[PDB]
């Protein structure tokens, strides 16, 4: 309303309506992309799955823990 | 209707415990028909429709032995 | 005058009970043509009462209606959402006037 | 239009922590 | 948008026209329900509902009963800007 | 739309009509389709393995 | 108020682990239905208490009561999650409490009143303060992720394993403790504001933001990964339990 | 790719919440939606994987709580049921993101109530996926806590105030 | 509607009786004639 | 949002704190009843026995009832 | 108009002050002795012997004695 | 798979109750509605297909799980799935019976609303009506197509994530050992509350006089209405106990 424009907030007030919102988002949209590509690596090098499955997969093309835990009487 | 799946194969198939009766022989073929084709409703009808059949046979001879016992029940009762 | 005073404030309850005992009429009547017959009714009571000159006995019928109608009043009333106790009521309000920002607040001089 | 025509907020509402920003060419 | 003043008074003029004891005629924005055109004082708190359901407005019940003349009806719903 | 006495009512867009019958009709379509399919097997007329 | 709830009242507990406990194990076995009883009465009297206050400074006050006593629940407990809970119980207090002080503290410098009835509406003219303040009554609650939920589930854990009926009455915490935490919340910073009360208003300036950041890091860093501090603490609290006993 | 389904809400939420002053209404309901629909999509997949191929994923951050026997882990467990829940999830999150993108328009805080759709939807994928009893605890909370945020995200109206204490 | 109260009301709802507001239970099963006919279609397209 | 209403009147306590048209012990005893109906019903259920009308046998697993598949002694 | 400090309302005052100042007002009544019984003695006392039972009935599930306690 | 079919449907009627009060400038009460069918075509369409899926319906996504739990309750020889298939069938009456009426109510009934609403109406924009669509595609193929996927009987899909041990096993039974009246009763109990929502909310017109008159059915009336007095009793002697303690007691 009247006073809400002098405060000052994370999310933006009411009706934030920033001018230059357009770059602002495509900024946005990058840094979540970078941010994704340590995560999808770690979650690839975390991954167990123990069982081949039944046909070709897409996580066999970046995973490489596939009928690994075999062996279930060594595990510590 | 005798047993015909070992153990071996029902193990090896990886059947549900609850699953593991006397139409286990006729389920391996079903799930191995269920899982190359996505499950899909349309498909596999033939294995489906043979195994269904054996199921229904089980449960009428089960449904028939109690027939029979609840005609015992009420003999007893008619000479008490 | 007192009397004048005393009948017209008598006066107002009537009118009130009326106009809440005619929209708690159409809570429980829900479609329109129900609630013709169902205000003809209503609107009927309050006719035989009309004649009644007795001060007293009309001090008696008023507490008497607003007893049947607290009594027999519909559980859920319809209420504009705007309105009090409406579903919108309260949603997003203006801001209030006279609200003050102070900038620069707490600083170590 | 909410997504063709750009904002109006040519800087935002309010300050951060409240304090007036320095003069131009100024640091705080 | 907010209604124009004439807006409301066409409106509300045209709703005690439709009360049967009340003809056509001898209905200005002026008028009071209980003198010129005669009605008892029930039929005024009918003719303030069917102005309630005709701008779909919440009046409190004090100032319902207050409302007794078209001019009464009339500046209320100009107030009013949920009309 | 068409005005009829102070209230006036706007038609609906078309593609929304359009939607709202096709949907539908796709799913009374469905619903008679079903029936002659498998509806003797859940009135208990036949068996799936009946043939 | 930052030292006497942080630091000061921590001296009693710590007493009970450094002194009673390890020195006289004979006792303490003897006096533990005891102490069960007078933590659990502690905990659900203190906390409706802690419901019916008025004043800002009270209800954060009368909670500390509530969270120190099932600290005792954990020590006397006797057990690895006890103890260790009790522990992380204690550390997470001495900053949830000490950062809720501050929130008030921050009301009162620039209204100068404790009412809650006066406030309200707080979140259109304060949002900084306004999410500070609802991350630490979140964490008051022993809320998951927070580290005050460490402490309080380990106690409970560890109390459950001794005797299921206290661990039962300390668990009644979590729907009191909710209850206080966020109807102040909500009378505070919820709501409208009152412009015959309050009409000119501040949020946090850049010491009053930093003052907050070490505290919202510390409870996040043992909310998460309380792993730097248990590992540490083990060894310790191992031959504390195992103090008077030979098998 | 499982990680990335359950932190992309997480993100998508974190960027509206911190940052919502310079994207806006229209810039914090496109980085949710996308954020949430991706993960939907990856969520399409995992079903596709883990039931339709027959292979569970197991995997295991770091511990969380370890005292003792006590071990309370960062774990994520993907069998049949989890990938149910995924899709129902992922997929219903993502069209009432799509809905409330217009049904919120007119709304002056559409960014804030974004932000809390998106924290939700991250809570209840770390309650359908942990492996353990205190993960599903985490998201167990989580999911209360988003759904009180929400109840009175009218924050003014007293009685969203009261169910929302209520509900909570 | 026989009382002038009841009158009343009817006169004010005489609106109602809208072409597209009224009759709407002609509008209750939208696509029932375009699904039967397409049904139609399929059951002699069945037969050969 | 109007305008809160400044007390004029000395507040009394249960203030902070501070279902109509049905009264409190009155509202219990309907709950009561309908509480009773599920009483009732499932004393109708036991009285009804259904347990004792089965029509058919208890399954039977081969292999002693899948002894040795259910974690027995191989 | 002037400042940030609260307008003080005298009845909401009033209203604090008489809870901050209301142990001169315990009057040792019939209901006051009927709560301070129940709830200062005969609830402890049961919430204390619901604790020592649970321990004893613990010892004789592990075909122990019981356990004494103060 | 009752979990993932409701899912649709629901979602699919929340969303569309809500496109109706946006276009009824945030009307809610059914007592000012009606008349709206050919208003708001696509929005009455998806309601239709979610509320005939939520009653069950022959061959919707509904129907291929409500009706097999309400069939396995039959088969369990139990004491309390003799206390569930008694109080599941009866709920399918009460269920039809609220679905219809909320129908009659809010889109075929003549108008009970205002003017002003009426002349400010408008359907769903095309980011609101797109999940509508998806949802009614939901809402009537998702049940049939994963039916043998879910509780295709012997299916392996869930592999070890659900357990049924041998001696619970009832699937089987509840479909070949059931008499054939069994498997009939929801759609006869549904289509019983679909003709009695029709004459309650259409014909009858002394039906109400009996509440405005009868003390009995008044307080009848309010008992369902006010949620059997549920939350009353729990705040009037549950919260409002606690509450009076914190203060008169333990301070
Ligand atoms: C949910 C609803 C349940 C039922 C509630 C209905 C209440 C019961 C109905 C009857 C109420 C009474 O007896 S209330 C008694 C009504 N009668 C009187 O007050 C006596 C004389 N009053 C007058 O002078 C006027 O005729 C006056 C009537 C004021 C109008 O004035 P107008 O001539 O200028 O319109």
């Amino acid at each position: 309303g009247d006073f809400r424009a002098k405060v000052w907030s994370m999310t933006g007030g009411p009706n934030c309506r920033p001018k230059h919102w357009r770059r602002n988002t495509a900024i946005a949209m990058f840094g979540v992309f970078l941010v994704c590509i340590p995560i999808a690596k770690l979650s690839a090098k975390l991954e167990q799955r123990p069982h081949m499955p039944v046909r070709p997969i897409p996580s066999q093309i970046w995973c490489k823990n596939f009928g690994t835990k075999d062996d279930y009487e060594k595990e510590h | 209707k005798k047993m015909i799946a070992t153990q071996e194969e029902m193990s090896a198939a990886k059947i549900a415990l609850g699953s593991r009766d006397m139409c286990a022989h006729l389920l391996i073929p079903l799930n191995k028909c269920r899982q190359a084709e996505f499950y899909l409703p349309w498909k596999c009808e033939d294995e489906r429709h043979v195994y269904e059949k054996c199921e229904y046979e089980l449960v009428m001879e089960r449904m028939l032995a109690m027939k029979k016992i609840r005609e015992e029940e009420a003999l007893a009762k008619q000479n008490k | 005058a007192a009397y004048f005073a005393r009948r017209a404030a008598q006066k107002e309850r009537v009118r009130i009970l009326y106009r809440r005992a005619l929209k708690d009429t159409l809570n429980w009547a829900v479609h329109r043509h129900i609630f013709y017959r169902d205000a003809s009714d209503l609107r009927e009571k309050f006719n035989v009462n009309q004649d009644v000159e007795d001060v007293d006995r009309i001090d008696k019928l008023i507490a008497h209606g607003e007893a049947e109608y607290n009594k027999w009043r519909h559980p859920d009333p319809y209420i504009v959402p705007w309105a009090p106790g409406g579903s919108k009521f309260c949603r997003n309000p203006t801001p209030p006037a006279g609200i003050e920002i102070v900038y620069n607040y707490g600083l170590e001089d | 239009s909410r997504w063709a025509t750009p904002g109006h907020e040519e800087r935002p509402k309010g300050y951060f922590m409240n304090r007036t920003p320095p003069a131009p060419g100024q640091s705080r | 948008d907010h209604l124009s003043r004439e807006a409301v008074v066409d409106r509300v003029l045209d709703v005690v026209k439709s009360f049967p004891k009340v003809d056509p005629s001898k209905v200005t924005p002026e008028v009071h329900f209980q003198n010129d055109l005669g009605l008892d004082s029930l039929d005024t708190v009918e003719i303030v509902m069917a102005i309630e359901e005709e701008f779909k407005l919440e009046i409190p019940d004090k100032e319902a009963d207050k409302i007794d003349s078209c001019s009464l009806a009339i500046e209320y719903v100009y107030n009013h800007p949920m009309s | 739309g068409i005005t009829y006495k102070g209230v006036t009512v706007h038609t609906p867009k078309t593609w929304h009509t359009v939607t709202g019958k096709g949907l539908c009709a796709v799913m009374w379509f469905w619903i008679l389709y079903r029936a002659k399919q498998d509806g003797p097997v859940v009135m208990g007329w036949r068996h799936p393995w009946d043939g | 108020s930052v030292i006497l709830a942080g630091i000061l009242l921590k001296f009693g507990t710590y007493g009970f682990l450094r002194f009673s406990i390890p020195m006289f194990p004979e006792a303490t076995l003897c006096f533990t239905p005891f102490i069960y009883t007078l933590s659990a009465i502690a905990i659900i009297y203190t906390s409706l208490t802690t419901l019916r206050q008025i004043d800002l400074k009270k209800i954060i006050a009368y909670s500390s009561v509530a969270h120190m006593n099932l600290v005792t629940i954990g020590m006397f407990s006797l057990n690895i999650q006890g103890i260790g809970g009790s522990i992380l119980l204690m550390l997470s207090h001495g900053l949830v409490s000490s950062a809720l002080f501050l929130c008030v503290g921050v009301l009162y410098d620039r209204h100068k009143t404790r009412l809650v009835r006066y406030y309200g509406g707080l979140v259109s003219t304060m949002p900084n303060f306004s999410t500070i303040f609802f991350f630490f009554t979140l964490a008051n609650m022993s809320l998951p992720g927070t580290s005050s939920f460490i402490g309080e589930f380990l106690i409970l854990v560890g109390a459950f394993q001794r005797n299921s009926l206290v661990a039962t009455l300390a668990a009644l915490g979590m729907i009191l403790g909710a209850a206080y935490s966020l109807w102040l919340y909500n009378r505070v910073v919820s709501g409208n504001l009152k412009p015959d009360f309050l009409h000119k208003f501040s949020d946090l300036n850049g010491r009053e933001v930093f003052i907050f950041i070490p505290f919202l890091v510390g409870l996040v860093w043992m909310g998460v990964y309380p792993k730097v501090f248990l590992d540490c603490m083990h060894t310790s609290v191992s031959n504390l339990v195992q103090h008077g006993k030979f098998h | 790719m499982y990680l990335l389904i359950v932190f992309l809400p997480l993100l998508g939420s974190s960027v509206a919440g911190f940052f919502g002053r310079f994207l806006g209404s229209e810039g914090s309901a496109i980085m949710t939606t996308t954020c949430v629909s991706f993960s939907s999509i990856l969520s399409l997949i995992a079903f596709y994987e883990v039931a339709l191929g027959a292979s569970a994923c197991y995997l295991r951050i770091a511990p969380w709580i370890s005292s003792e026997m006590f071990d309370a882990s960062w774990g994520f467990l993907f069998d049949s049921l989890t990938v149910v829940m995924l899709i129902v999830v992922t997929f219903i999150s993502s069209l009432v993101h799509l809905y409330s993108i217009s049904y919120m328009s007119e709304d002056p805080h559409s960014p804030r109530f974004m932000c809390y759709l998106s924290i939700f939807t991250f809570f209840m994928l770390m309650l359908v996926t942990g492996d353990n009893f205190l993960q599903l605890f985490l998201g167990w909370e989580g999911v209360g806590l988003a759904s009180y945020l929400l109840i009175h995200f009218w924050f003014t109206r007293l009685q969203a105030d009261k169910a929302a204490i209520k509900a909570m | 509607p026989l009382g002038t109260t009841g009158e009343f009301f009817r006169r004010r709802d005489e609106w109602r009786k809208h072409p597209m507001l009224s009759n709407q239970m002609r509008h209750a099963l939208p696509g029932i004639g375009i699904g039967v006919g397409a049904f139609c279609v399929y059951l002699v397209g069945e037969q050969i | 949002v109007g305008k809160h209403i400044v007390p004029d009147k000395p507040l009394s306590v249960n203030d902070e704190l501070m279902a109509d048209t049905v009264g409190k012990y009155e509202a219990l005893a309907w709950l009561s009843g309908g509480l009773g109906f599920f009483v009732g019903l499932g004393l109708l259920a036991v009285l009804n026995d259904k347990a004792s009308k089965v029509p058919f046998t208890p399954r039977v697993y081969p292999y002693d009832n899948l002894r040795v598949e259910l974690g027995g002694e191989p | 108009g002037g400042g940030m400090e609260t307008n003080k309302n005298k009845f909401i005052e009033d209203w604090g002050s008489a809870r901050e100042n209301l142990e001169h007002n315990f009057r040792w009544t019939r209901r006051n002795f009927a709560l301070i019984g129940i709830f200062g003695i005969a609830l402890p006392i049961i919430v204390y012997k619901g604790i020592v039972k649970d321990f004893h009935m613990q010892d004789e599930d592990a075909g122990r004695p019981h356990r004494k306690f103060l | 798979f009752h979990l993932m079919n409701h899912a649709f449907f629901k979602a699919l009627l929340f969303l569309s109750a809500g496109s109706v009060i946006h276009a009824m400038s945030d009307e809610q009460d059914m007592r000012k509605m009606g008349g709206l069918a050919s208003s708001f075509p696509l929005t009455y369409a998806m309601m239709l297909i979610g509320s005939l899926s939520l009653i069950g319906f022959p061959f919707l996504t509904g129907f291929y799980s409500k009706d097999v739990i309400l069939e396995l309750a039959y088969t369990k020889y139990t004491i309390s799935g003799n206390f569930a298939f008694w109080l599941g069938s009866v709920s399918v009456l009460f269920t039809s019976y609220y679905s219809f009426r909320l129908l009659f109510l809010t889109f075929l009934v003549p108008t009970n609303s205002f003017g002003r609403d009426i002349s400010r109406c408008h359907d769903a924009p095309i980011p609101m009506a797109i999940p509508l669509i998806l949802l009614a595609l939901g809402s009537l193929f998702v049940g049939y197509l994963a039916k043998d996927m879910m509780i295709g009987l012997g299916t392996n899909f869930w592999a070890n994530s659900l357990l049924v041990l041998p001696k619970n096993e009832i699937l089987a039974e509840s479909e070949f050992a059931a008499p054939t009246i069994i498997k009939l009763i929801p759609i006869l109990f549904s289509t019983l509350g679909a003709f009695v929502a029709y004459n309650v909310n259409l014909v009858a017109d002394q039906f109400q006089r009996a509440f405005q008159t009868s003390t009995f059915c008044n307080r009848l009336y309010s008992f369902f209405n006010k949620r059997w007095f549920f939350d009353q009793v729990l705040n009037d002697f549950l919260v409002r106990s606690f509450l009076r303690f914190g203060y008169e007691v333990s301070f």
